[PDB]
């Protein structure tokens, strides 16, 4: 069991979805050193079957500034998914800053 | 090019409870010197009820994005403008309080 801050990392990205940033706690959670995530699509990331909702979701965002994700899936470091859910808020556009929690173990 | 900024949290007083290491670049302290502190002890005088106020209100606005802009004093004791980005977070699983995280840029008041 863990508590509520070890399941949450904060993530930006450019509007493309690339990474600009991660914070460390993701490490822990789905096995990704944030330096190695740097310029790439988050895209990359998604489970086959949650693109297209993904995709959606970023069209929402970039329309309305701010998106409640939905549940999702994150291809973990070492294989597997975690499920996800993520608070994206678009900075005027800037950039993406993202509040990413962890609804799963890696599946 | 690219601005700078980083990304920190905070609690609803204003204290720095996370601080992005792009912090060194943008203001010159490393995050120990930030983490601990309220981010009003780095704000100008003339905008530290602006900033207070502001921290006050995001609360209030349902997640919602505000914006603010003050004279952040660098580590090399210059004022730089910032244009900070905020909006509150909670675990919606729980009943925690919220927290603000906000987006910190050096910006041009030109
Ligand atoms: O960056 N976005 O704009 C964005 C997401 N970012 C994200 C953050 C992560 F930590 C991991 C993944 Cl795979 C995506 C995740 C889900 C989203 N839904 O809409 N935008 C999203």
């Amino acid at each position: 069991f863990k508590g509520l801050d070890s399941k949450t990392f904060l993530s930006e990205h450019s509007m493309d979805m690339k990474f600009t940033y991660c914070d460390d706690r993701i490490t822990e959670l789905i096995g990704y050193h944030p330096e190695e995530l740097l310029g790439r699509s988050a895209y990359e990331f998604y489970h086959a079957l949650d693109s297209e909702n993904m995709t959606k979701s970023h069209q929402n965002l970039c329309t309305k500034g701010q998106v409640v994700s939905g549940q999702y899936r994150m291809l973990a470091k070492h294989g597997g998914y975690v499920w996800l859910e993520t608070q994206g808020t678009v900075i005027y556009p800037q950039c993406i800053m993202c509040v990413n929690y962890v609804l799963s173990e890696i599946e | 090019c690219q601005p700078t900024r980083f990304i920190s949290r905070h609690n609803i007083e204003g204290i720095f409870t996370f601080v992005d290491h792009r912090c060194v670049a943008t203001v010159g302290y490393q995050p120990q010197e930030l983490l601990g502190k309220n981010i009003v002890e780095f704000c100008h005088p003339e905008d530290q009820q602006l900033l207070r106020d502001s921290f006050q209100q995001v609360v209030k606005l349902k997640g919602q994005v505000l914006s603010v802009m003050f004279r952040f004093r660098s580590k090399n004791q210059e004022w730089l403008w910032m244009r900070t980005s905020s909006f509150t977070f909670q675990n919606p699983y729980s009943d925690e309080i919220e927290y603000i995280i906000c987006t910190n840029t050096n910006v041009k008041n030109s």
